[PDB]
RNA sequence: GUGGUUUGGCACCUGAUGUCGGCUCGUCACAUCCUGGGGCUGGAGAAGGUCCCAAGGGUUGGGCUCGCCCAUUAAAGUGGCACGCGAGCUGGGUUCAGAACGUCGUGAGACAGUUCGGUCUCUAUCUGUUGUGGGCGCAGGAAAUUUGCGAGGGUCUGACACUGACCGUGUUGGACAGACCCCUGGUUUACCGGUUGUACCGCCAGGUGCACCGCCGGGUAUCCACGUCUGGUAAGGAUAAGUGCUGAAAGCAUCUAAGCACGAAGCCGGCCUCAAGAUAAGAUUUCCAUAAAGGGUGGUUAAAGACUAUGACCUUGAUAGGCUGCAGGUGUAUGAUUGGUAACAAUUAAGCCGAGCAGUACUAAUAGCCC
RNA sequence: AGAGAUUCGCGGUUAAGGAACUAGGCAAAAUGGUCCUGUAACUUCGGGAGAAAGGACGCCUGUCAGGCCGCAG
RNA sequence: UGUAGGUAUAAGUAACGAUAAAGGGGGCGAGAACCCCCCUCGCCGAAAGACCAAGGAUUCCUGAUCAACGCUAAUCGGAUC
RNA sequence: ACCGUGAGGGAAAGGUGAAAAGAACCUCGAACAGAGGAGUGCAAUAGACCCUGAACCCGUCUGCCUACAAGCGGUAGGAG
């Protein structure tokens, strides 16, 4: 039984979940829409935003709190200044999925996670 | 363990009655005119529901 | 609405009491039955856990009579408790004193807060 | 929650002082026995010059356990040993003195003179 | 008799004379007659009950043809009663009063759903062997199932492995702590099936 | 005379019908261990003996290896099912190769003997069983609520008190089962904190990786028992053994042949769950073709789930996430004042997390295609 | 690649009890480092012996003492 | 329980050979989870790093090819020329 | 060839057409991967594994039957 468990495992320990994740945090930041699986991308959306909002609150607390979850310099500098500058004013989901179809190696199915602020024909 | 006799054509057909390929769910492109997959970005004009996706 | 904080509210007992932490050293009286003359009892010790949601809490106190180490488990909303005093603050780092069950004498103190 | 082959310490004055749960009494597959409850216990060692003797077998009324015993009032309450007092054969105590404290629960049990203890919680 | 509710949750009270009970809330809310049925042209006599306000968009039209005849607001939940004492019109409230004067009542509903489970949790079995002493690999097995060659087959109602859980179950002589009319509550002591939000049926 | 459960007799089945005891899971019989109802007694009561009716449910844990012993219990029943069950387990015993003692033999070796050691193979086809779907039928197409032909389950029992007892009474446990998480207690590789070694971010601070989750202390929801509630109960009807009324055959008698009262944990019911493929396919209400009359495919998902199936919601929407607040877990972060010579201590007041609850369209939920 | 049924392999934690398990403590748990005390029967005088059984252990300050932190050095 | 060759059944089933681990962005290409480049992550480090000998015998480098071989695909290879 | 340290053991495998005249060129496709044409030829369903081309085994289409039915699957009756 699973009933109220809400994370996804992933296929991997914790550690090595944990990793992806971050990894996957600095990528997205880093260039602003990545490709990825479904699942990947639902888990990314659940990590990921929490850190966004952190930027709201530009502190070295803040700052140093981010850092531990990202470990990535050049994430962090983008990300409390270009991006935090972008997603002012906007309170939550700065994330968006879209299906894009499946992989010829093990017909995974595919998609890309992007920030809503830095595509400009969604409005 | 062991299978006391081999089966006959027809019980490996009746068993494999429920064997068949799923087939796609498509929509059609009301202005583009094609076929894509229903909630999927239509690769051929990159858009989704009215709006322009990726940018070829 | 919420109905559960309704029924709360509408079955709620007991008397307010000092505000106190795990690590205090506090005196509770407890209303007992002797038969039929009804009786106060007083036991002293210290908080070493506190649980439960809001006014549902339950707190327990351990003390040490004849070199026996006793433990009891009060519910806050409790009718039979008549008065919490404090007599003493504690200092500790850590929300269960645990540790204390394998001290005894002067390894089991805990050092007052002002 | 004692069982068969669980240890107690003999809390009266008797000269035993660890006793051995041989059974618990009271209907067939019984497994616990809490505060209040009789048990029969083998007594594996004494006091030098004691009245009973190493290896006897009596009937005990156990006063203080281990693990937490819920009151009606919502209330709990847990010792830090596992103890008996020692009974004779028409269900009186052997001895003359009790140690420590003892629950109250030993009141409804007719127990009453047990509960001339040293404290009752 | 009875109505329709929803179990909410459960708390701890203190009754009058000082005692602890663990009682189970539930919302048994305005239950409305949405239809009759008689002896004479059903064959037995009951009462139906819809209990949760539905709106258009979630109510099929035969669903909404049969509210209409009824006069009432489409309903979410509806069941059968049965044995009321008393005349009960078409389109008529039933609330949480009554069950003021009653002192027991029976809960029905669906229990949570494990899934599929084995031998050991389904039916408590003993398990094969210790966990050392040259345990190979049937610690949660089921042992022997059937009695050699002259049954020479496994009986009806062998208890295998599946599917637990997710079924109708019913709870006798729960006694009525407290009644609220002013918020449809009702106050059991003890538990009911099911998880919370889960439509119960409570008999008097 | 009966049985085939002991020792035998026969030699009819067998290019393998492959093994004692124990474990697990049962199922059946009654030649009844306990509980229920009775006849007799060399039965005063109290318990006993013997016989009859009765198989519903129960029928412990250890020291030893059929039997003895210890402590209990209402009781610790007897058997059948390839001496039930090794393509379910074990391998203590037993058919093997090593070795030793006693005894027998010139010897190779052997033994009503003893002793230490000594590989238990197989991916389930058919049938069987437990669960869960697809198709069609009933039926021209449907959404709901149901009746019950039948099936399964449930059925145990102690102590005490009032009137060496009849009867009647109540107050309470043990075991077993179902559900549940307010309480107690467990888990909690979500989460929080302390700390050792090492590496990196010139240095330091602050973090982070690895070392069983490094180790240690805690721990919400979920899942649980050691926890909490609930249940078993009477006897509605026909009866068994027995007790009677009226009464001929047989003018007397007779419980019976025509009749009538009783009388059991046993039978059929009441209680719980499933149940119209019950092809004898039942009944009642309402709606009927295309948009969202009904669906499918699809999407956001769930206290539902192996896959399915099922539940909620799909923009005149709170379905999930995010966001803002709380319940709550942990326990006072970073820095600054403040004291100390320092290791450190106090204030600012915490910080981090929040699987739960409430609010809020920021993100994702396109009626597109097909019956 | 998903998903996170049963069951199995390799691991982790567990209230109260503590060998009641079992042919048998099989497996696991527990012990474990350095230094200082202190070590029995028996003996072929070498041993037994690391018998057994106790105590100290981190950081700071000062010529072992004082102080500080933690559940635990 | 006969022999060779071919084809079935079990069955789209067992399995795809150490639980050291992967994520993203660019390139080439008809086609990319797996090929090439970059960033991040993880594993070994008295080795899973560097050498001598036995044994092997062109497997070494480059250009073409993806039929067969590689337990998947492959634009890649200790594969073919 | 393969197998074995070695002595030694020890396979499978023939056939286009009279004549290579062995298919210029076109279409689909990234590619002959393959095919459809065109052309050669008495014949290409003689197209390189090529004469003939059986069975087991595997498909498609057409006709009739089949979702209340129970055992060596046939045999003798018998509607539509
Ligand atoms: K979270
Ligand atoms: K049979
Ligand atoms: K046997
Ligand atoms: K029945
Ligand atoms: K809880
Ligand atoms: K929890
Ligand atoms: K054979
Ligand atoms: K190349
Ligand atoms: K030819
Ligand atoms: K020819
Ligand atoms: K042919
Ligand atoms: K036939
Ligand atoms: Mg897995
Ligand atoms: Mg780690
Ligand atoms: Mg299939
Ligand atoms: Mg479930
Ligand atoms: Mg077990
Ligand atoms: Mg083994
Ligand atoms: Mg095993
Ligand atoms: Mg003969
Ligand atoms: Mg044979
Ligand atoms: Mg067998
Ligand atoms: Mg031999
Ligand atoms: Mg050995
Ligand atoms: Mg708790
Ligand atoms: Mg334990
Ligand atoms: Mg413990
Ligand atoms: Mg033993
Ligand atoms: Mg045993
Ligand atoms: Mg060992
Ligand atoms: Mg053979
Ligand atoms: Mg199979
Ligand atoms: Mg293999
Ligand atoms: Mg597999
Ligand atoms: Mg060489
Ligand atoms: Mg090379
Ligand atoms: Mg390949
Ligand atoms: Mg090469
Ligand atoms: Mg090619
Ligand atoms: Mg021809
Ligand atoms: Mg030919
Ligand atoms: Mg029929
Ligand atoms: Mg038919
Ligand atoms: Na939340
Ligand atoms: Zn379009």
């Amino acid at each position: 039984m699973r009933h109220n468990k809400k994370f996804n495992h992933l296929g991997r320990k914790a550690a090595h979940r944990k990793a992806m994740l971050s990894n996957m945090a600095a990528s997205l930041i880093l260039h602003k829409r990545i490709f990825t699986t479904v699942a990947k991308a639902k888990a990314l959306r659940i990590y990921v935003e929490p850190l966004l909002t952190k930027t709201k609150e530009d502190t070295t607390h803040s700052r140093r709190i981010a850092f531990s979850y990202l470990q990535n310099k050049y994430a962090l500098k983008e990300l409390f200044g270009d991006v935090a500058a972008k997603i002012a004013d906007r309170p939550g989901g700065y994330t968006r999925i879209l299906k894009t179809g499946y992989r010829l190696g093990d017909n995974a199915a595919m998609c890309f996670i992007e920030l809503v602020d830095y595509n400009e024909n969604m409005l | 363990a062991h299978p006391k006799r081999r089966q006959s054509k027809t019980r490996t057909a009746k068993r494999r009655t429920h064997d068949k390929a799923v087939m796609p769910t498509l929509a059609k492109c009301p202005n583009c005119g094609a076929w894509h997959i229903y909630h999927t970005v239509c690769g051929d004009c990159g858009y989704y529901r009215g709006k322009l996706a990726i940018e070829k | 609405m919420d109905f559960i904080k309704i029924v709360n509210e509408e079955f709620k007992s007991g008397k307010e009491h000092p505000k106190f932490n795990s690590g205090d050293t506090i005196t509770v009286e407890y209303r007992i039955k002797e038969g039929n003359k009804e009786r106060i009892q007083k036991y002293r010790g210290v908080v070493i856990r506190i649980s439960g949601h809001g006014d549902k809490k339950r707190f327990t106190v351990r003390k040490i009579s004849d070199g026996i180490g006793v433990e009891r488990i009060f519910p806050i909303e409790s009718p039979f408790i008549e008065n919490i005093t404090v007599e003493k603050y504690g200092k500790v780092r850590r929300a269960k004193l645990y540790y204390l069950r394998g001290l005894t004498g002067k390894k089991a103190r805990i050092k007052e807060r002002r | 929650m004692i069982q068969q082959e669980s240890r107690l310490v003999v809390a009266d004055n008797s000269g035993a002082k660890e006793a051995l749960c041989i059974r618990v009494l009271g209907g067939t597959r019984r497994r616990y026995a809490s505060v209040g409850d009789i048990i029969v216990v083998s007594v594996k060692s004494v006091i030098p010059s004691s009245d009973i003797k190493k290896g006897a077998v009596s009937k005990a009324v156990i006063v203080r356990t281990k693990k937490e015993v819920r009151r009606p009032d919502g209330s709990y309450i847990r010792f830090d040993d596992n103890a008996c007092v020692l009974l004779n054969a028409a269900g009186d105590i052997r001895g003359s003195r009790i140690f420590g404290p003892v629950a109250r629960e030993l009141r409804g049990t007719n127990m009453k003179i047990v509960s001339l203890a040293p404290e009752v919680l | 008799p009875g109505l329709l509710g929803k179990k909410i949750g459960m708390t701890s009270v203190f009754s009058a004379e000082g005692k602890n009970l663990p009682c189970t809330v539930i919302e048994v809310g305005p239950c409305v007659v949405t239809q009759v049925k008689t002896l004479e042209k059903d064959g037995y006599s009951a009462l139906q009950l819809g209990f949760v306000d539905a709106k258009e968009k979630h109510t099929t039209k035969p669903l909404a043809g049969h509210f209409k005849k009824a006069n009432v607001a489409p309903k979410r939940h509806l069941a059968e009663f049965k044995n009321f004492e008393g005349e009960h019109k078409l389109g008529d409230v039933l609330n949480v009063e009554f069950f003021s004067d009653a002192d027991f009542v029976d809960v029905v509903g669906t229990s949570k759903g494990k899934g599929f489970q084995g031998v050991v949790k389904r039916h408590g079995f003993g398990g094969v062997g210790q966990a050392t002493h040259g345990q190979h690999n049937r610690l949660r097995a089921p042992g022997a199932v059937g009695a050699c060659s002259y049954p020479a087959k496994v009986f009806k109602g062998t208890r295998m492995a599946g599917q637990m859980g997710n079924e109708r179950v019913t709870v006798q002589n729960l006694e009525v702590i407290k009644v609220m009319p002013e918020h449809n509550l009702l106050l059991v002591k003890g538990s009911v099936p099911g998880a919370k939000g889960s439509i119960l049926l409570i008999e008097k």
